[PDB]
RNA sequence: UUGCUGGUUAUCCACUUCUUAGAGGGACUAUCGGUUUCAAGCCGAUGGAAGUUUGAGGCAAUAACAGGUCUGUGAUGCCCUUAGACGUUCUGGGCCGCACGCGCGCUACACUGACGGAGCCAGCGAGUCUAACCUUGGCCGAGAGGUCUUGGUAAUCUUGUGAAACUCCGUCGUGCUGGGGAUAGAGCAUUGUAAUUAUUGCUCUUCAACGAGGAAUUCCUAGUAAGCGCAAGUCAUCAGCUUG
């Protein structure tokens, strides 16, 4: 067969890889987890406070698997939603940049992602290896 | 409760002041060959079947 | 070179190009199988080619569709037009004319614009209103 | 298409009518491999009132 | 998740920070009826005090409530950094406070007199009862008096 | 039933249904038929569909609206009260859960329940405001069956909208109890109430 | 040295609106009566093989109230 | 409304009045004859004049048409 | 691949069967974290065999102080949901024996988990800091 | 707050005894029996599918649908 | 076991379906039927990318309005002023001032929802020569933002503008509630010669009326109404506006 992460539904993969990153422990969580808001266009911190950084880290690892490279700013544009500006109409507001950069450095520290040429960060060989491996495992779990 | 069915055989035109009522000639489904003229409310065309809740009141024109 | 065709399908600004070649029967959308098309209500909207006509006739051909433009809904109509038109073009060029007629007859007998592009495009808006037809609210003092 | 949208009126009276002027600008480019004489010949010639020609060398 | 047996340790309306808190609502949003603490402050305080957020506020054994009060009114000691506070860099201490319940209105009134004694324009405008932040007052604010 | 295995594996339930019989989300379309004469040709079961979404041009001609499959036409009337204009995927979710609730309560194939609710809620007699000398006396008129289907769908979905608003029931459940209680028309529903109010006013003013 | 001005006599010089309009303006500044000057322009344009001419003069002319006179000949289109 | 103006009708009339052979009943060939023997400054007006010549052929070939 | 890792786990169980324990305690110190990484692999068969290998490999350790503890300890080395449970049970052990390289090497990953986790309570951070202080002053 | 929230002892027996006989059961129905808020209705819906009592027929959040087991 | 998914502004070859834009084609209500002074036409079906003038515009007659503009003009007559100026410039204020009435709007009154993760999809644009514009990427910061470089005078780079509603999984559970975010306080930044009469952005706190709106009244017939954001105009900064 041969299973890519493209052969798995997105939330299934992100739950599997985020639970794996949870369990295994090679974390480097920033420390201002559970004080931080993940955007300025938000209202509350993430409801899955014991966690949620592995969720974003897993989604970022899937997101660099599917592209040539992404920097910090494209992740800030991606993960930032609409901001209720009070009584004024809504607007797109980018997310928190320190969150995404420490996601990228926390993944880069565990060998998943490497700083590529032409700017940005790429998926590396030991990232593709592990992501395709757990994609095959996620499709295996539903046998 | 006497229900009745009647087939639209000839739409005669539009009446009512604002124009939403339709003058329709209808021939009865059960016990046919007896045709009457009714005023229908919505969009009607021929070969429909109206439901006539009371069968004997032949309407002519609305103002 | 395998006997291969390329087609496309459109909706409002979404276009989807399909490459249909000879193969073992894989249907892919952007790299991913057709069972991963989500908004996930309109999944059975994109299955409609693959089973208006039998799930065979896709046994021996490989379809790869790439979508661009539009949004999450109009892309699904683009890709089902792409799969349908690609299958009838592959049957036109390589199988025969009669089987191409049978596929086109089945699709046209269903026809959620399966073979023909939806001709609707957005109207240009005008001054004095927020839309094409609408106007601003006036006051009459 | 360069579009400039302006009101029709110099004052502010009247129903608000708008006017979209536009200037179309078309570009082309031809890559040739020409000897420097034939470069000079084709670069000086083909002048026209209203066409702008810009000739560069060194495709690196 | 899972159902729990939960004998009668649950209590309704409970008194802390000199006010009442509805025990029938979740703790993070039940603490916001105290003045001076909102949704974000109560979320972070109930994280720093090691409280399960899936608890109703009446569950809440008194060690957790004592931790909540202690962190709530000593917040720089418990690493609620500086910018999460509503009385930073005060005007007399230069330390950062967090004005809680029957104090916060007091500090607002204190703030107002500190303008109004000094006769700065914001104070004169507060004492007339007009709009202060430079709003247009021709068309809006017509039933507030 | 002879499933086929091809290189992107299509699941056996998808082949199970969709190849042989072109049934719904999953509910049949051989049986149910309309139990009323005309209101045939204006309720459009058979042609069957797979999902209740279709970008169908049924608006540019006077009676092409009747060719819309009755589930999609009820789906289209769900997306209103302003904030929900557009949003047809929400509407397909509401219809999907409404049909499945209707299969739970009164087992009874839900497209029969929906079609019988349309036939039992469209007013057979209505009233029109003719002039008659200024203080406009109201005259009673009959109705066309397209108007009966129109008004039945509006009465059902406005009853579900008013019923699901500001109470713990979701709108699939208020659509479910509205469609059930209108199906074997129990006159506790909003639609049977409004229909018989319209007929008693037209009965008073004939 | 990088910009070259060239005169050119325009040809069939009655069929230009600018030449006839500044001609008419000079004939009026010198003080011709208005009907005479406009008919001179319109007849000299129709002599030059036009398809039509319109000369519209707005303003106050010896009265306090402003009027306009449209002296025309031939056929002119207006739309498209 | 598909009422055709006097431009289309008078040019169609004049095309039949001097070219009645050459001017068959098919639209796609009268479309080329109005390209050859007439000078029409647009494609749309050419198709309209060609369609009306085909129409008047269709009602000439079942008896006369008053005027032509 | 996971089959090669199953083979390496089988030959690690072969070596743990073969060689003596006092010689095996250096490799205990070296080999706790890698078998932790294997018992935390996503593949469940590799996870079960990496758990069983770790269980036998700590079961060869001659410690009467931590003898009933072992089944929980590698369980704590399996999933860090048990790290809030593990420190409170690690407190209730009468440490009468000297804690050399493997007896501390089986312990300190649990303490590092209770330190680095955001899920751990201030009570558990306090308990873990007290444990690492008395464990540095215990040797 | 209107006698609808917390966990109380008799309601465990009332859920294990009276969620059987319910033809259609969901969040709103476990609320609507003059009883539980929707939060513990959701908790009890996951718990009654954990063993025994209800079959899910339809999954998706914001509309739970469950039926009596057989 | 052939295979599957990727990377590499040139490692080459071929192609032009998708994209672009030159030249052309195509629809004329074609064909058939009905109906009609059997004329102009109208109505239905088939074929078609297209069958409302195919959709939307641009241009748009005569005669007028004591319509608006002397505050667009070095368009301009007559009157007024012209050195203690009605010219020009500088400083500070005002055009924002608030018992009230009216008009265009924005945000809401919630569960067809709010919040939190996750999915992840456009189109029209516009951008730095005597200059500091659009800004990717890397580090710092909760954020707003800061700093070092890079690409672009632009189908090349910003930019696939990874837009928003939406979709999935959850927390909330009908409670002026976690709907709503007005008002007011404190703090940090950015633009600017200068921010107080708070320019604006961000963080914490404060948590108002509003439970679908009386008489009245506006806009709208299909990719239209409505929801939803994005770009441009203005712009050192500021959009709840307009143009698309």
């Amino acid at each position: 067969p041969g299973v890519s992460v493209r052969d798995v539904a997105a939330q299934d993969f992100i739950n599997a890889y985020a639970s794996f990153l949870q369990r295994q422990g090679k974390l480097e969580v920033p420390g201002y987890v559970d004080i931080v808001k993940t955007s300025s266009g938000n209202e509350m911190p993430p409801q899955d406070a014991e966690g949620w950084f592995y969720k974003r880290a897993a989604s970022v690892a899937r997101h660099i698997y599917m592209r040539k490279q992404v920097g910090v700013g494209k992740l800030n544009k991606l993960y930032g939603g609409a901001k209720s500006r009070g009584v004024r109409p809504y607007k797109h507001i980018d997310a928190s940049g320190s969150i995404n950069r420490k996601v990228l450095q926390a993944l880069e520290k565990i060998g998943i992602v490497e700083i590529s040429p032409k700017g940005g960060r790429r998926i590396s060989e030991n990232g593709q290896r592990d992501l395709d491996r757990i994609a095959a495992q996620t499709l295996e779990e539903d046998e | 409760t006497p229900v009745t069915l009647a087939k639209v055989i000839k739409v005669l035109g539009r009446t009512g002041s604002r124009g939403g009522v339709t003058q329709v000639r209808v021939e009865f489904l059960e016990d046919t060959s007896r045709t009457i003229v009714r005023n229908v409310k919505g969009p009607v065309r021929e070969n429909d079947i109206l439901v006539l809740m009371e069968s004997e009141r032949e309407a002519r024109r609305l103002r | 070179a395998v006997p291969s065709v390329q087609t496309f399908g459109k909706k409002k600004s979404a276009t989807a190009v399909a490459h249909v070649k000879a193969g073992k029967g894989l249907i892919k959308v952007n790299g991913s199988p057709i069972t991963l098309v989500e908004p996930e209500i309109l999944r059975f909207k994109v299955y409609e080619p693959l089973l208006l006509v039998g799930l065979d006739k896709f046994s021996n051909i490989d379809i790869r569709v790439r979508v661009t433009g539009g949004g999450h809904v109009s892309q699904v109509y683009a890709i089902r037009q792409a799969i349908a038109k690609g299958l009838v073009a592959y049957h036109q060029k390589y199988v025969d004319e009669q089987s191409k007629n049978e596929l086109k007859k089945a699709f046209t007998s269903y026809d959620r614009t399966l073979l023909i592009a939806d001709s609707r495009r957005p109207e240009p808006k005008k001054f004095g209103g927020k839309g094409a037809r609408s106007r601003f609210q006036k006051s009459y003092r | 298409v360069l579009k400039i949208s302006t009101r029709k009126t110099p004052n502010g009276e009247g129903s608000k009518t708008w006017e979209t002027y536009e200037m179309r600008i078309h570009k082309r480019y031809i890559d040739l491999e020409a000897p420097v004489q034939i470069v000079k010949r084709i670069t000086q010639i083909t002048i026209e009132p209203g066409v702008d020609v810009e000739v560069v060398v060194a495709s690196n | 998740s899972l159902v729990v047996q939960e004998q009668g340790s649950f209590q309704h309306i409970l008194r802390l920070l000199n006010t009442n808190v509805d025990g029938n609502i979740k703790i993070v949003y039940a603490l916001t009826t105290i003045k001076g603490v909102g949704r974000r402050y109560s979320n972070l305080v109930c994280k720093k005090a090691d409280v399960d957020l899936h608890k109703r506020a009446g569950e809440l054994t008194q060690e957790e409530l004592e931790r909540i009060v202690q962190i709530m009114q000593n917040p720089t000691h418990y690493k609620i950094p500086a910018w999460f506070l509503n009385r930073q860099n005060d005007i007399t201490d230069g330390k950062d406070y967090h004005t809680l319940a029957n104090n916060v209105e007091s500090k607002l009134r204190d703030d107002l007199e500190r303008l109004k004694k000094i006769r700065a324009h914001r104070g004169i405008r507060h004492f007339w009862g007009l709009r202060v932040r430079g709003q247009h007052t021709k068309t809006t604010g017509r039933r507030r008096a | 039933f002879t499933p086929v295995v091809l290189a992107t594996p299509i699941p056996e339930e998808v082949q199970q249904a969709q190849t042989e019989i072109k049934l719904f989300n999953k509910w049949s379309f051989e049986e149910v038929e309309v139990k009323d004469a005309s209101l045939v040709d204006y309720v459009q079961v058979r042609q069957p569909i797979f999902v209740a979404h279709t970008a169908g041009r049924y608006a540019n001609k006077r009676f092409r609206k009747a060719q819309c499959p009755i589930i999609e036409r009820l789906t289209n009337s769900l997306m209103m009260n302003g904030r929900n204009n557009g949003k047809k995927l929400k509407a397909v979710r509401i219809i999907k859960h409404t049909l499945d609730i209707i299969n739970v309560l009164t087992d009874q194939n839900p497209i029969q329940v929906v079609v019988d609710a349309i036939t039992n809620t469209g007013p057979r007699e209505d009233t029109t405001r003719v002039g008659g000398g200024g203080a406009a006396r109201r005259q009673a008129v009959d109705v066309s069956p397209l108007r009966r289907v129109n008004q039945a769908i509006a009465l059902l979905t406005i009853g579900a909208r008013e019923a699901a608003f500001r109470n713990i029931k979701t709108i699939a459940e208020t659509l479910a109890e509205e469609l059930i209680n209108a199906a074997k028309g129990s006159s506790t529903s909003y639609a049977i109430k409004k229909k018989d109010e319209l007929e008693r006013v037209a009965k008073s003013n004939r | 040295g990088t910009i070259v001005l060239y005169a050119e006599r325009v040809q069939d010089r009655g069929l230009s609106a600018v030449a006839q309009a500044e001609s008419m303006k000079f004939k009026l500044l010198n003080g011709l009566a208005i009907r005479r000057a406009a008919y001179g322009v319109v007849r000299y344009v129709m002599e030059s093989g036009a398809k039509g001419c319109e000369v519209v003069v707005s303003g106050k002319l010896r009265a306090a109230r402003a009027k306009a006179m449209k002296f025309a000949d031939g056929f002119l289109i207006h739309s498209g | 409304g598909r009422v055709r103006t006097k431009t289309v009708k008078r040019a169609s009339k004049a095309l039949i009045e001097r070219y009645y052979p050459k001017l068959t009943l098919d639209f796609q060939t009268n479309k080329r004859l109005c390209d050859e023997i007439a000078t029409i400054q647009s494609k749309r007006l050419r198709n309209k004049i060609a369609g009306y010549t085909t129409h008047l052929m269709k009602r000439i070939q079942k008896g006369p048409v008053r005027g032509i | 691949k996971w089959q090669a890792k199953m083979a390496a786990l089988s030959v690690v169980d072969r070596i743990r069967e073969d060689s003596a324990n006092d010689l095996l305690e250096l490799t205990f110190k070296d080999a706790v974290p890698v078998l932790t990484d294997v018992a935390t692999d996503f593949k469940p068969e590799l996870a079960k065999q990496g758990y069983k290998t770790l269980l036998d490999y700590v079961s060869i350790l001659d410690n009467l102080d931590l003898s009933p503890r072992y089944k929980l300890i590698v369980d704590t080395l399996q999933d860090p949901s048990k790290v809030p449970e593990s420190v409170k049970s690690l407190s209730s052990v009468t440490f009468v024996a000297e804690v050399t390289e493997p007896s501390l090497s089986l312990l300190v990953p649990i303490l590092n988990r209770s330190l680095n986790l955001s899920s751990s309570s201030q009570e558990q951070l306090r308990q873990t800091v007290i444990v690492v202080e008395n464990l540095t002053r215990l040797v | 707050a209107q006698h609808a929230v917390i966990l109380d002892q008799e309601k465990y027996d009332r859920i294990l005894k009276e969620v059987p006989t319910y033809r259609y059961v969901s969040v709103s129905v476990l609320v609507d029996r003059l009883k539980i808020g929707g939060s513990l209705a959701r908790i009890a819906l996951r718990h009654l599918e954990k063993e025994g009592i209800i079959k899910p027929i339809s999954k998706h959040s914001k509309q739970a649908i469950y039926t009596r087991a057989t």
